[PDB]
């Protein structure tokens, strides 16, 4: 009778918006055309990742396991630990941890254990330099997500520390209209249980299909030796392209498999990074809900971003109406006046919310 | 009730006397028939003894062995320090071509000293060195009180 | 409530377990302090 | 245009989009790999983007109710 | 058994605490000490 | 491995204490933990689907 | 006697220095077709039978018969320096050889005759190959002490990888294309994954160096022969030696299996071969 949703399409948004906003919210037929229907158990680990960081949110779900029942209680945050379970990664837990996490009572001290990175979902490095500078601009001052042993696809053990420690009272408004001039193009390898010369492999096939530009490369290379190295063999490669002078990021992110040659994939990851630094604009696509999230929950007053007319597209469409439905805010689309680039400019009129958690 | 409490140990030759309680101990007349004890002058080990009443037991409690062993002298005796309680077990080994074998023959117990008296232990007027603070507020927050 | 001392430490296999490997360590190393001829 | 096609209820969103012209899946959307490394064998179309404190605090917070004003 | 786990931490809650109080007085004393001996050399000057 | 085994008189292991005080410090070790996970919330997930 | 091989379960060959490809059968054990061709070291068959492909330390290389007159083709100066080993794919039509010319080069039967198509070229004499038995990836084995696999398809260089301390002389690649197996001359041999090429067991035995290692093709279990006159064979799921065999005087310098049951034959410096069957 309050708010009613359908399926499991931006899920985490849904329940991460429910919280934040403090309305409740319901959810049926979470793929109930299913031989397994209902939800899945990292969804269910998910939910109960956050009743532990909040406190008197109640979670009720059906004998079809297919309809969830949520009222929201408070942000408490804290630390604890998280095991998380082998169908998911530890970046679809952490990515919507990550803007829920600076608004609530104590500290962000949360430790998970498990698989590292797949492939559909977010890396570490991934998340730590393609999202935490655009929180940095957004307006937190100390976060840091602590990687202190990796893991691995098939078995994973490894173990990341996400720790915030800005309580941000809230979101600052966000003023970005021009281009990005990109003054530097790094990233990093990271090797578990191989031969180091895999590294290699991959970081001169990538940085020689783009060592043909005036841009300064950086990429740089880890192995994890020890029992840091996680349990089975696995490597990656993540590269950012970071533009100093005012402090934005695009990035892109693979990790290798079964037959996986790291000249190949470092050439992937490489066109993969000038698909997105090509597409986006002013924020990277994979950036995009992060970023909008927090201009929506900006201050009372409108703030801008450039984005492009590639940038509006169905998962962007989902976004904006899932926003709609929650607390109702129509995101004004400007067109920039210069037509060689068909710009979009975003300006969204913060909610005006603060942190109501904190001990003054 | 036939569960051993206190050892008391005078080095009677105007020396001092501690008093240990002796908690949670294992006699192998009460489980083991295995033979009889190696019975060697031993070797000692000691661990993580490194307060000045810790240096002070060690030596009254190694004082009091064999001097001197060879190295073929098979059993050790440790005494290990477990926020003051010192563990006491006492092993035999051979040296395996992976490593060491150890096997716990003897008893086992862990002392706590209470009491450390300069004088004898007939006199009790002897002036005291050391003995615990049961009854400070502060009792449980350190070691070698 | 709150009480005075720590209690008797109880031997669970986990103690003797490190008390096992610090000794077979020990005397992986041969450094027992024993007395000496002297 | 846009934002009415956003808004407005009844259309499914490919369908928004192409009368324009499944987010658990964090990652972007790509084209073929041989594709466009192909088509990005050389890269210069990216060459475009390439190459006191209380009146500090009162002209910043009045700047944005400016820039607020003169957008809404 | 209770007795152990909640003595030992509050024996570390308590070090901790010492801890960070010691850090911020000594923090509060050098870094204002700094401009403290720093102003007072510019007005015994003059 | 003689000493955590214990025997008795003929007509031998009543039980091994080592262990025994293992598994009775280990459930009441998680027992506790669990009270202080869960003693001082509000919102539970009810019991199951 | 240099190289031993094997067809399915009838005949037997033995390689030699002076160019004894004998000819056997595990039946009457006469040298059927006895012919002389020169320094031979390393040789194979054609899956059918009949016809028996063998290289040299000098530049040529060479194939024989069973039935007919013994020489019909060699290709002299096919590499310029000595050869070492040489493999057919998985289904008998392309070959592959390597050569301490820094060279290793294919060659396609046609019709009666060989033909040269593709050379590659490697930074260091290598001295060992072996190519899977699903034509899945081929394996070098390079002085510079070093292991590359390429695939069959591409050869696109697909894993380089090292850690012997030695020239690894022996390769083997496993049945069901999961697991390789190298071994070198410091008396410790290597399994080895396959996906990313992370070492398993770096195992050791066979106390002077190992001179070959093949493998029991029908579950994932391998034998390994010594230069100290003793053919373990081990099991590749637990590592352990199930069983050691002593019953040579010297330097075993090759071996080879039989793909009916895993039905081994060995060779040795002291002239014998043998022969090594179930209980």
């Amino acid at each position: 009778k309050y708010t009613t949703f359908q399926g499991s399409q931006n899920f985490r948004l849904r329940i991460v918006l429910a919280t934040l906003s403090g309305k409740p919210i319901k959810i049926e037929k979470i793929r109930s055309g299913d031989l397994n229907p209902g939800l899945k158990d990292y969804e269910v680990s998910f939910l109960r990742l956050i009743e532990s960081v909040t406190n008197g949110s109640v979670i009720e779900i059906s004998y079809t396991g297919t309809t969830v029942i949520y009222r929201p209680g408070i942000i408490v945050g804290g630390a604890s630990t998280h095991i998380c379970p082998s169908s998911k990664p530890v970046g679809y837990f952490v990515e919507p941890m990550l803007y829920l996490a600076p608004f609530s009572k104590k500290k962000f001290s949360i430790l998970f254990k498990g698989i590292t990175a797949s492939h559909n979902d977010a890396g570490i490095e991934a998340i730590k330099w393609g999202l935490m500078p655009v929180m940095e601009k957004f307006g937190v001052r100390e976060c840091a997500l602590h990687t202190l042993k990796r893991g691995s696809p098939p078995l994973g053990g490894g173990e990341v520390h996400l720790v915030v420690d800005s309580l941000i009272a809230q979101p600052i408004t966000m003023h970005e209209i021009d281009r990005p001039i990109i003054s530097s193009i790094t990233g990093v390898a990271y090797s578990t249980r191989v031969s180091p010369s895999l590294v290699n492999r991959m970081i001169d096939g990538a940085k020689k299909v783009l060592k043909n530009l005036q841009c300064e490369v950086n990429i740089t290379a880890d192995v994890w030796r020890g029992e840091n190295s996680g349990k089975s063999p696995g490597w990656g490669i993540t590269l950012v392209a970071q533009s100093k002078q005012k402090g934005w990021s695009y990035f892109a992110e693979d990790i290798g498999d079964a037959g996986s040659i790291p000249e190949e994939l470092g050439e992937k990851v490489a066109c993969q990074l000038l698909e997105e630094i090509s597409k986006s604009a002013a924020v990277g696509r994979n950036q995009l809900p992060l970023a909008i999230v927090y201009m929506v929950i900006g201050k009372e007053d409108i703030g801008r971003l450039r984005i492009n007319k590639e940038q509006i597209d169905e998962r962007f469409i989902i976004l904006l109406r899932d926003i709609k439905k929650i607390f109702n805010t129509e995101v004004f689309l400007k067109p920039v006046d210069e037509a060689d680039n068909e710009d979009m400019i975003a300006t969204i009129k913060g909610i005006g919310f603060t942190n109501t958690s904190k001990k003054i | 009730r036939g569960v051993p409490t206190s050892l008391t140990i005078s080095h009677f030759p105007h020396g001092p006397t501690a008093q240990f309680s002796l908690h949670n101990v294992v006699m192998r007349h009460d489980i083991i028939n295995a033979g009889n004890q190696s019975e060697v002058n031993p070797h000692l080990i000691f661990d993580n003894f490194t307060t000045a009443l810790g240096k002070r037991v060690v030596c009254i409690l190694k004082h009091l062995f064999n001097a001197g062993p060879k190295k073929d002298s098979e059993r050790v005796i440790t005494f290990a320090n477990r926020g003051d309680f010192i563990s006491v077990r006492q092993h035999v080994y051979v040296r395996t071509r992976e490593g060491v074998e150890i096997a716990e023959v003897g008893p086992r117990f862990e002392m706590r000293l209470f009491e450390l008296r300069l004088g004898t232990l007939e006199n009790k007027d002897a002036d005291v060195e050391w003995q615990l603070r049961r009854f400070i507020r502060t009792a449980n927050k350190k070691d070698y009180l | 409530f709150d009480r005075t001392a720590k209690p008797v430490p109880v031997i669970t296999s986990e103690v003797t377990e490190s008390l096992e490997d610090m000794i077979r360590r020990r005397i992986q190393d041969s450094n027992f302090d024993d007395l000496q001829r002297r | 245009n846009i934002g009415k096609l956003i808004y407005m209820d009844n259309i499914s969103p490919e369908e928004c989009i192409r009368r324009w012209r499944d987010l658990e899946k964090f990652v972007p959307y790509f084209d073929t790999f041989e594709k466009l490394a192909k088509k990005w064998k050389s890269v210069d179309a990216i060459k475009e983007r390439f190459l006191t404190w209380y009146e500090l605090q009162k002209a910043k917070i009045s700047k944005q109710l400016e820039i607020n004003n003169i957008e809404y | 058994f209770e007795a152990r786990q909640r003595i030992e931490e509050k024996n570390k809650e308590s070090s901790d605490y010492h801890a960070k109080m010691a850090h911020i007085v000594n923090t509060i004393n050098t870094e204002e000490g700094a401009e403290k001996n720093k102003y007072e050399r510019e007005r015994k000057l003059r | 491995n003689p000493f955590e085994i214990k025997a008795a008189r003929n007509k031998i292991a009543v039980g091994k204490p080592g262990i025994s005080k293992q598994i009775g410090e280990e459930q009441r070790k998680r027992a506790f933990e669990a009270r202080k996970m869960m003693k001082n919330k509000r919102g539970g997930v009810i019991d199951k689907r | 006697v240099r190289s031993i091989d094997i067809s399915d379960d009838n005949k037997l060959l033995a390689t030699a220095s002076n160019g004894s490809l004998k000819i056997w059968n595990i039946k009457t054990h006469k040298c059927i077709r006895t012919f002389e061709c020169g320094y031979a070291l390393t040789c194979k068959f054609l899956p059918g039978g009949l016809l028996v492909i063998l290289g040299t330390r000098n530049g040529e290389l060479q194939l024989f018969d069973l039935a007919s007159s013994s020489l019909l083709d060699t290709i002299e100066d096919a590499h310029d320096a000595a050869i070492w080993s040489l493999d057919l794919t998985s289904d008998g039509k392309r070959l592959v050889t390597g050569s301490a010319d820094k060279t290793v080069k294919f060659w396609d039967f046609k019709v009666l005759k060989l033909h040269h198509d593709t050379t590659l070229e490697l930074t260091d004499d290598i001295l060992c190959v072996r190519v899977s038995p699903d034509d899945r990836y081929l394996a070098i084995s390079l002085l510079d002490n070093t292991v590359k696999v390429f695939f069959l398809d591409s050869m696109k260089f697909y894993l380089s990888l090292y850690g012997h301390k030695l020239p690894v002389l022996s390769i083997d690649i496993s049945f069901d294309s999961k697991m390789i197996i190298t071994s070198s001359a410091d008396k410790n041999i290597k399994i080895w994954g396959l996906d990313f090429g992370d070492c398993h067991k770096s195992l050791f035995a066979h106390q002077d160096s190992i001179m070959n290692v093949k493998f029991l093709p029908q579950s994932h279990n391998f034998f390994s022969c010594s230069k100290d006159a003793v053919v373990k064979y081990w099991d590749g799921e637990k590592f352990e030696c199930i069983q050691k065999l002593y019953a040579h005087q010297s330097e075993v310098w090759a071996l080879a299996v039989a793909t009916d049951g895993g039905f081994v034959v060995s060779s040795s410096h002291d002239h014998s071969i043998r022969i090594w069957e179930e209980t």
